């Protein structure tokens, strides 16, 4: 899914 | 040194898969659940997917057919509803999470009567029927397979394409390497890694496109059309 860059 | 394969990041393959199944079992069966809280971007995504796909539906010798599509990691059927059912006579769905496939029957509504098979199966255990699909759509799920299993699944998908059929992968891409999310039990791979896997499955790129108009904080998203 659309995901914040870790 | 960046990691270049899932074998460098996954401690235990059986736990990699079992943890992901447990993660998705506790997500609500809603578009916001499918999209990790970014439900609001769904229309941007579908519009871009439609334009990417329509490239391959033009008349000519290589025109992709419109008889049947397969939606892989379909969830509740966001893509089946908004992209695939309007364009394909029938659609099959495959997903590991039974509760999503149950919800799909409601979510899809009347047009969902044209969903043929609802397969409740991990991709790693799924063998699509030979010579069955015009389009195999694989979105926001390849990071749940190991490199070996993704390569094998793509080989099985190749065998299931109709003449002029294509496989589409749409997913997050890492800037570099292979990055584990240990919370949802998935990986993000860079473009070189993904291309390596596609080549190893005996597939070739027809097109590659970056998704525009996404929030600045998230992984970049790319689409690949393959045969
Ligand atoms: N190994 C696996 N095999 C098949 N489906 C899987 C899987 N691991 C996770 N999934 C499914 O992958 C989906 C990711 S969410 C994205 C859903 C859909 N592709 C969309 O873009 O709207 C979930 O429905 C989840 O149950």
């Amino acid at each position: 899914y659309p995901k914040r860059i870790a | 040194v960046p990691r270049g394969s899932t074998s460098e990041v996954i401690e235990d393959e059986k736990q990699f898969y079992s943890k992901a199944k447990t993660y998705w079992k506790q997500i609500p069966p809603t578009v916001d659940g499918m999209l990790g809280g970014y439900g609001h971007i769904s229309s941007i995504d579908i519009n871009s997917s439609r334009k990417f796909l329509q490239r391959f539906l033009r008349e000519g010798p290589n025109k992709t057919g419109t008889s049947c599509a397969l939606d892989c990691g379909a969830g509740i059927g966001r893509i089946t509803k908004r992209l695939l059912l309007p364009l394909f006579r029938e659609v099959d769905m495959v997903d590991i999470t039974e509760d999503f496939l149950v919800q799909a029957k409601t979510y899809l509504g009347e047009e969902g009567k044209r969903v043929r098979n609802y397969f409740c199966c991990g991709l790693q255990d799924f063998t699509p029927e030979p010579d069955s699909y015009d389009v195999i759509w694989i979105q926001w799920v390849i990071g749940h397979l190991t490199d070996q299993h993704l390569a094998e699944f793509l080989r099985r998908c190749k065998g299931s394409l109709r003449p002029n059929g294509i496989i589409v992968i749409k997913d997050n891409m890492a800037q570099e390497g292979v990055i584990l999310d240990d919370v949802d039990s998935s990986v993000c791979r860079d473009l070189d890694v993904v291309r390596r896997i596609i080549c190893s499955a005996g597939l070739s790129l027809l097109a590659e496109e970056r998704q525009e108009n996404l929030p600045d904080e998230i992984y970049h998203v790319y689409s690949f059309a393959l045969r």
